[PDB]
């Protein structure tokens, strides 16, 4: 399944999960 | 890491809290 398209899901989602306390994103 | 795990499957909240910082 394309993990670009994906990624850019994934990103929101862990918008959302992390809230306040971020996280790193390393598509690699 | 997350790639493999949350592409291929759905992940629920409880998964996606370990990739947070
Ligand atoms: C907004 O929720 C998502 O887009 C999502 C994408 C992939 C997942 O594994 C989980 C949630
Ligand atoms: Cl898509
Ligand atoms: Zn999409």
């Amino acid at each position: 399944v394309n993990q670009h398209l994906c990624g850019s899901h994934l990103v929101e989602a862990l918008y959302l999960v992390c809230g306040e306390r971020g996280f790193f994103y390393t598509p690699k | 890491g997350i790639v493999e795990q949350c592409c291929t499957s759905i992940c629920s909240l409880y998964q996606l809290e370990n990739y947070c910082n």
